[PDB]
């Protein structure tokens, strides 16, 4: 990969499901924090979860976050998915000045029939 | 002794977006105890905050402006601060260099940029810079140090030099304090206040450029004072006999009384307002000095 | 009692171009008698030309803007021109609606635009526009019309509407006014001067940022009097007893005298020079009111 | 579609001539046509310019004919110099924006 971190660029889900979202990143990263955010601005975005560089499971409220830093891979799962839930989300590394961040737009829409 | 300069607001300048005034206003609903860092003056012609004298300061920076390329974000600008007329500048007593945003959002610059790419030199570059209120770039104006980028491809070969940031768009606008020193508490000018029970802020209103996928409607921002008045304070450096200054927004065409306010010394004017709803005002009239008044002088209300 | 705001020139604003005053220099070798039309104010308050007395109306225009798309042009814009506070603009007796550009060159302005598709609605738009000196577009701004394009493979789909164009970057500057009337004469203000034998314009200078493909040179416009001093003179609306002022400017910390000068009662400052380049002098000393003297004073010379 | 175009360079050799063809759309057959000089675009230098006839009009060493059964407005340059290698523009005159279209002049010895 040459981006830093790339994800599903749109996701939907649908109300009382669940999602997941891959987060790939280069092995550079490795040993970054990787997050989830929400909301535009991009870089005033609210952080859901977060990690503390390692590959513990870290799950907040609805939302869990794990790193894969063998595969470079961390992802991210949204459960009980609520209508509010819709909106801009970010893949994100943390560090110094300018983070790394991956658009990932999720769509929210109740369970036809 | 003390006097005003004899300019209708509608004529004046905003003292927090390089904009004219539109708007003169009361309006209970918004925060009544502003912290704006911008357009902030005594009375006595003491600049608070990081009010500057030229109101072509205000919302801008100057900086060493530093460029290189980052995959998946673009042209990256480490902006280190100077104050705007070249002179160094150095952390203090206040929250950033002179005329810094004192917004939060998503503001578009633009700076002077050279290039090395053969069949270039000069031209304008449109950076994006988070300003607040909260953010994961590390902005430390404070310190001397914001980040901005600009989406590309791939570098557009930019020469480091100096430039001076001038706004051009405001994308995801909140009236609160910007990422002033990355996260931590600095020097700030207080909240404007306080009121008598029944006074309220007199807002000048300007409206920004904006950037806005889905709404139309005109982002306002609001100031204590204009430029004008703040260039007008601090150059005469009045002395200040009371706690506020009993003035008359007066038509000077027709001589009709629109309202009496109060300016207080620390730089707002205060009117006594009962309603619940905004009240706008004619923005052609002339405030005119009356005499100087204590704290608790009590206004005739207005509307 | 007739006196000047006690600010230095360094943090004072441009009375063309809406930047900070960062030079103060004499130069015999540029066009001694300007016809520049902002920034140009009598002693006793009558400002004249196009001078605003906001700084944030200089080198701006507001107007009701109506778009199209033309192949092979872009998206163009007819901007039919009001004055910057949303009054009518009526043909009188200057040349534009106040704060017009008095410069030529192609400048590129940034207005509000609001959209039609979906998944965008507000923005800002930069525009290109030809000032002058001569052009094949017939900007009329006398009239009250101007035009306006930018590149564009397709329609931008912008909705027609009121804008306030600022500008972003100046374009092969040239220091001459532009076409106010399709190439036909308007009310101007007349030339600065007349200056003695030996007297010189004294030039308050900034920059402005440029597109250039090959220079990176910066590019200079000088104006006679910062806007703090237009706005100042505006509002006090002075008697004048002369036809000069005697004036000093002073570095105030060490008061040292740095030179003496004439401001003419009709808004310009000479200085006795006889040295055939420019002469530039530091920016953060203060202009102290002496005396009213007679046309005839003779001032002594600088280096 | 496009009112106007041309090459977008052309060269010539210097003390040389060169040509330039400047295809219209039908509608512009009784306007003026201009070659142009220089940039700022809208500000540029008139160099030779028809009064809407088929008429040849030469001035100095450049010379304009409007074709006005092909829409084809011939500009030529002659004694080519070193100082001609620039911007150049093929244009229409009319009220407000002129159609124009850029072409690059480039001069080898
Ligand atoms: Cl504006
Ligand atoms: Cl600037
Ligand atoms: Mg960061
Ligand atoms: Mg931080
Ligand atoms: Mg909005
Ligand atoms: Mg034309
Ligand atoms: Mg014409
Ligand atoms: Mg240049």
């Amino acid at each position: 990969m040459e981006d830093p971190v790339t994800g599903p660029e749109e996701v939907s889900g649908q109300e009382q499901g669940s999602l997941t979202v891959q987060c790939r990143y280069t092995s550079g990263w490795k040993d970054y924090k990787k997050y989830w955010c929400q909301g535009v601005p991009q870089r005033s975005c609210k952080t859901l979860v977060e990690t503390d560089a390692s590959e513990q499971l870290v799950k907040k409220n609805r939302v869990s976050i794990r790193d894969n830093q063998r595969d470079f891979i961390f992802t991210v799962t949204m459960e009980d998915l609520r209508m509010s839930d819709a909106g801009i989300y970010w893949c994100g590394i943390t560090k110094g000045g300018l983070d790394p961040m991956f658009k990932v737009t999720v769509n929210i829409g109740p369970v036809p029939t | 002794m003390v006097d005003l300069p004899v300019i209708q607001p509608r004529l004046c300048t905003h003292a927090r977006w390089p904009a004219p005034v539109y708007g003169l206003l009361v309006d209970p609903s918004l925060p009544s105890n502003p912290q704006w860092q911008n357009g902030r003056v005594h009375v006595d012609g003491t600049l608070l905050g990081t009010t500057p004298i030229s109101g072509s300061w205000v919302s801008c920076f100057a900086a060493e402006a530093a460029y290189k390329f980052q995959s998946g974000t673009g042209e990256v600008a480490t902006f280190t601060l100077i104050e705007q007329d070249g002179s160094a500048y150095v952390p203090g007593d206040r929250a950033a260099p002179l005329g810094y945003p004192d917004f939060s959002g998503q503001l578009e610059i633009e700076v002077q940029t050279e290039t090395t790419k053969t069949g270039d030199k000069l031209k304008v570059t449109t950076f994006e810079m988070i300003l607040g209120p909260t953010t994961n770039a590390d902005q430390a104006p404070y310190q001397g140090r914001v980040f901005a980028s600009v989406t590309a491809a791939a570098s557009l070969d930019l020469v480091d030099g100096r430039v001076r940031a001038v706004p051009r768009s405001i994308y995801g606008f909140q009236d609160t304090i910007p990422e002033y020193n990355d996260g931590l508490l600095v020097p700030l000018a207080p909240p404007i206040g306080p009121f008598l029970p029944g006074e309220v802020l007199l807002r000048f209103r300007t409206y920004m450029r904006q950037i806005d996928t889905a709404d139309a409607a005109a982002e306002a921002i609001d100031c204590a004072l204009p430029q004008e008045f703040v260039s007008w304070f601090a150059s005469n450096a009045f002395t200040v006999q009371s706690e506020a200054l009993l003035l008359r927004y007066r038509n000077t065409l027709t001589g009709q009384l629109l309202f009496e306010c109060k300016l207080y010394n620390e730089g707002y004017i205060a009117l006594s307002y009962s309603g619940s709803g905004p009240l706008t005002f004619p923005t052609d009239g002339i405030f005119e000095v009356v005499s100087w008044v204590p704290r608790l002088y009590q206004l005739a209300s207005v509307g």
